[PDB]
RNA sequence: UUAAAGUUGCUGCAGUUAAAAAGCUCGUAGUUGGAUCUUGGGAGCGGCCGUCCCCUGCUCGGCGCCGGCCCGAAGCGUUUACUUUGAAAAAAUUAGAGUGUUCAAAGCAGGCCGCCUGGAUACCGCAGCUAGGAAUAAUGGAAUAGGACCGCGGUUCUAUUUUGUUG
């Protein structure tokens, strides 16, 4: 129905019980007017450490900014729809190996590693964007990134830090701090 | 101008280890400067570091401690084979209990041992003592 | 110059000849024959310095003159005619034969074998050649030109042949996994198993043969020539087996041998 | 086109002179053209073949064999007649100061008319040969496009 | 410091960290690209453009509101100047200054800024040269300058 | 003539007053040029980690398994410098293995009561060949899209295992 999965495999049964609740939620309310060529690109259940969980939910490149516009509602909705799970949004996007001599279009930067990182970073948390970024260097040699969130809209977001860093850790490998300062505004 | 960010930069290390300051603002990092700057965290001269992310180019904010000499940069990259490397030995180092030579290899930047265990030389960056 | 030379020094000669240095100012140059200038034996030199039998240049020559050296099963009396790789050296009054092998080292050496072995002879082949009415020739390393051959006899394969009469008896193929030995350059009387041959188009081809203990060279095709048919040669081979052990076992063998002897 | 000289030109393989059904059209007026690949994994372009011009001093359609050293340099002069001068850049090494000096020596190599699509600044890889004049040793066996040349 | 001065400068923009757009902002980007057209088909130039824009409308760039700049916009659209914009006010300018010389000569001063200013022109026309915006056959002169505004 | 000469300074000199910044500015050749593109682990050994396998593919085999898979190869991979290995690189001389010429400079001899030997090895600048690595520096992709892939429509010359034994 909502699964529009890449290659023409079997969706997965909590993936599709989620298409199901979004597809029975645009019917039970008026949000059907922009929900009509909005779709689910897939899905993934994952273990934050502790006693919680979350739901990560992958959407399409071109159709990032629809859901942004509309992504206040949907996260408080699939909050009462479940018990106590949080839920994130993250985009779907290919990632291009770098080239070598061992090994044709040139690939685009938009495609590498790091802005990939940059833009899943960016696009985990939307009602408080990024402010900062600082990279702690253990003595270890191990990197551990911080990142300032603004002022405005903290209290939406401040319980999820932990589900943030887990999903972070998880989709992308590394480990990530989040903080509110209080120096400019 | 501006042309090499890496003498700069342990220019600017060195002048305040010698005026006795505990924190270093280097103001354009570069991915070299990140890993000389790990193997001196991984020797023991320096301390723990930031990377100050902009959108431009970063800054690099260096907690000093009392155990660094003099950081210098030799300036241009002379290529070095694993036969010539004793010469930079007894031309560069005070002592040989101590001192070393960062070299760029094609197994990464490293110190001068780590190059002669896995047999391998490259370009000339610098030295720490 | 105005001609072909005649002289040679003795500091200019080929060092596998191993003479000294102040004894005289002039080199037994070899006459022109079946092998090359640097890459042979002369008879003088042989006969004088590895077995002794004579003192002067003149008992040489004595020696040459009474029709005792038998070369290949011919009576070669000159005293200077290069005797190259595998040339079978006979005499018939003190009765016994020899071959020249490489040992581990870039010399020849006396290598003493049966008479039933020294009825043929192993030589590389070097050119396919079509004669005048469609007749094929063989062109060998010692330039023995071969009428009638196999049509399974390629560029880089090795036959052994007759002495006495002058016929092609059986071959052995050029491919991996024949035992080879290498004739020139660093890697010289090296006994060893060919494992790769890489191809250049447009210049010299470079082989890959490993040693009886998994020590590895490499040659060029031309210094290539192959002995046997897997792991067992054709002839019999020289104390020491061509392994080219370094100077450490060397010093540790000489010690032993030391020891054990006193 | 063909044959704006004192003497008649013509490849010495094809005998162009062979009695024919009718001297007429419908399996005529079309000249066997004589090529050969000259190895070293460079191809013989379509152009070689079909074209019309007759060398001697083609590789692909002439009497010269390629064999010795492959080089490689940048176009410099197109004036005198199917030879060219090509460029090459190397770095010359001092014992004494560790450094280079840079230098160059141009040579000139005979350009067959089968590259027509060829400017200044190109990069051309040539092959050694016998002598075909005093100072010519070398022949255009491939060229590579320079850098942009969109359109 | 300058290029052809002996003076030091360090006014320039200085960009915010954030580079989303903000929420006040009530203009699509095919709105700010009607406007840019509209602001081109009364003539004026890019820079123009965009100070124009910030001033009026809001908007803090086109690039953080749209995927290309201004100049990138207009020349696919097609209606982009043939010559770029800064190499015409120098070509300009140098006109005036000789204009102000044919009837002066006792300007020692002013033919020291024109030798500057015609510098300053073949170093940015040898860089559009080599960057393959104008023809391999361009070439600064005197009496081209009078035929080019 | 060499060292002393850090008094020719590449390592490694000086230019306010001792010898020495062109009166100033523009400017070609030359030299030098900002940041940025793939990160982290898995299967493990011992008491987080010095070692070990992994993060390029689409016509024949044979080296295996059940015509198919697999591996190995005809054929190929944007080009360079740098770095490591291998080949070839005359001898003498240089370092250096062995050896009581009475020692040594030398020499390649010699020692056991016919036999046993040795007559090594390294270096050989640059340029040329070859095989692993991609950190460092320069070059190129697709922007007026004939961009990369995917399957459908035609213009020319030709392959005998196939239109009863014959044009």
């Amino acid at each position: 129905a909502k699964i529009v999965k890449p290659n023409g495999e079997k969706p997965d049964e909590f993936e599709s019980g989620i298409s199901q609740a979004l597809l029975e939620l645009e019917m039970n309310s008026d949000l059907k007017a922009q929900l009509r060529e909005l779709n689910i690109t897939a899905a993934k259940e994952i273990e934050v450490g502790g006693g919680r969980k979350a739901i990560i939910i992958f959407v399409p490149v071109p159709q990032l900014k629809s859901f942004q516009k509309i992504q206040v509602r949907l996260v408080r909705e699939l909050e009462k729809k479940f018990s106590g799970k949080h839920v994130v949004f993250i985009a779907q996007r290919r990632i291009l190996p770098k080239p070598t001599r061992k090994s044709k279009q040139k690939r685009p930067r938009s495609r590498t590693l790091t802005a990939v990182h940059d833009a899943i970073l960016e696009d985990l948390v939307f009602p408080s964007e990024i402010v900062g970024k600082r990279i702690r260097v253990k003595l270890d040699g191990s990197r551990l990134i911080k990142v300032h969130l603004d002022k405005a809209q903290q209290n939406n977001v401040e319980h999820k830090v932990e589900t943030f860093s887990g999903v972070y850790k998880k989709l992308t490998g590394k480990d990530v701090n989040f903080e509110f300062p209080e120096f400019q505004l | 101008v501006r042309m090499n960010v890496l003498a700069d930069a342990l220019k600017s290390i060195n002048n305040a280890e010698k005026r006795g300051k505990r924190q270093v603002l280097i103001r354009p990092c570069s991915k070299v400067i990140v890993r000389f700057l790990t193997v001196m965290m991984k020797h023991g001269y320096i301390g723990e570091f930031e990377i100050i992310d902009d959108h431009r180019a970063g800054k690099i904010v260096v907690n000093l401690t009392g155990r660094l000499n003099k950081c210098g940069v030799i300036s241009p990259r002379f290529d070095v084979q694993l036969k010539d490397l004793e010469k930079w030995q007894n031309n560069l180092l005070p002592s040989r209990q101590f001192g070393f030579i960062v070299l760029t290899t094609s197994a990464g930047i490293m110190d001068h041992e780590e190059a002669r265990r896995k047999h391998t030389g490259g370009k000339i960056l610098g030295f720490f003592f | 110059a105005r001609g072909p030379k005649k002289h040679l020094k003795r500091v200019a000669a080929p060092k596998h000849w191993m003479l000294d240095k102040l004894t005289g100012v002039f080199a037994p140059r070899p006459s022109t024959g079946p092998h090359k200038l640097r890459e042979c034996l002369p008879l003088i030199i042989f006969l004088r310095n590895r077995l002794k039998y004579a003192l002067t240049g003149d008992e040489v020559k004595k020696i040459c003159m009474q029709r005792f050296i038998k070369i290949d099963g011919k009576v070669r009396t000159d005293i200077t005619y290069p005797a190259g790789f595998m040339d079978v050296i006979s005499i018939d009054k003190t009765g016994e034969n020899f071959r020249l092998i490489y040992d581990t080292k870039g010399r020849f050496a006396v290598h003493r074998i049966t008479p039933e072995e020294a009825k043929y002879k192993l030589c590389k082949v070097r050119k396919i050649f079509v004669g005048t009415k469609g007749i094929p020739h063989l062109v060998t390393h010692d330039a023995r030109t071969i009428r009638y051959p196999d049509p399974l006899i390629k560029v880089n394969d090795t036959i052994q042949i007759d002495l006495e009469t002058g016929k092609i008896t059986d071959f052995i193929k050029f491919d991996t996994g024949n035992l080879c030995m290498v004739t020139g350059g660093a890697n010289l009387g090296r006994i060893g198993v060919i494992t790769n041959r890489e191809r250049h188009p447009g210049s010299f081809d470079v082989v890959h043969v490993k040693d009886a203990n998994g020590n590895s060279f490499a040659t060029r095709l031309s210094n290539i020539f192959v002995i046997g048919k897997g792991n067992k040669p054709w002839i019999s081979l020289p104390r020491g087996k061509g392994i080219r052990l370094t100077i450490a076992e060397e010093r540790d063998k000489r010690l032993a041998a030391k020891q054990s002897s006193g | 086109d063909i044959q704006t000289e004192r003497a008649y030109q013509k490849q010495p393989t094809i005998f162009q002179n062979k009695k024919r059904v009718l001297l007429g059209e419908t399996g005529k007026e079309k000249l066997p053209r004589y090529y050969k690949n000259i190895g070293l994994g460079f191809k013989t372009p379509k152009e070689a073949i079909e074209g019309t011009y007759i060398d001697k001093k083609c590789p692909f359609t002439g009497n010269v064999s390629i064999r010795g050293r492959i080089l490689s340099g940048v176009v410099t002069k197109m004036k005198m007649q199917r030879t060219i001068v090509i460029r090459r850049d190397y770095l010359h090494y001092i014992r004494k100061y560790n450094r280079f000096e840079k230098r160059h020596k141009n040579m000139s190599v005979h350009l067959s008319p089968c590259f027509r699509d060829v400017q200044i600044g190109d990069i051309v890889t040539v092959g050694e040969c016998r002598p075909l004049s005093k100072t010519v040793r070398f022949n255009v066996l491939k060229v590579t496009k320079a850098a942009g040349t969109k359109k | 410091g300058r290029m052809h001065a002996p003076g030091k400068g360090l006014s320039q923009s200085a960009l915010p960290y954030r580079r989303s757009v903000p929420t006040w902002l009530k203009l699509t980007s095919d709105d700010v690209k009607e406007q840019i057209y509209k602001l081109a088909k009364k003539g004026l130039t890019p820079s123009q453009i965009g100070v124009i824009l910030r001033d009026s409308h809001g908007v803090a760039q086109v690039r953080f509101v749209t995927g290309n700049k201004i100049l990138r916009i207009l020349k696919s659209k097609g209606l982009a100047p043939d010559l770029p914009e800064d190499l015409y006010h120098l070509i300009k300018k140098a006109v005036a200054v000789r204009k102000h010389l044919e009837r002066n000569r006792k300007d020692k001063d002013a033919k020291f800024r024109l030798i500057l200013i015609e510098s300053r022109i073949h170093r940015l026309a040898r860089y559009y040269k080599t960057k393959r915006v104008l023809p391999p056959n361009w070439k600064y002169e005197s009496s081209t300058a009078s035929a080019l505004v």
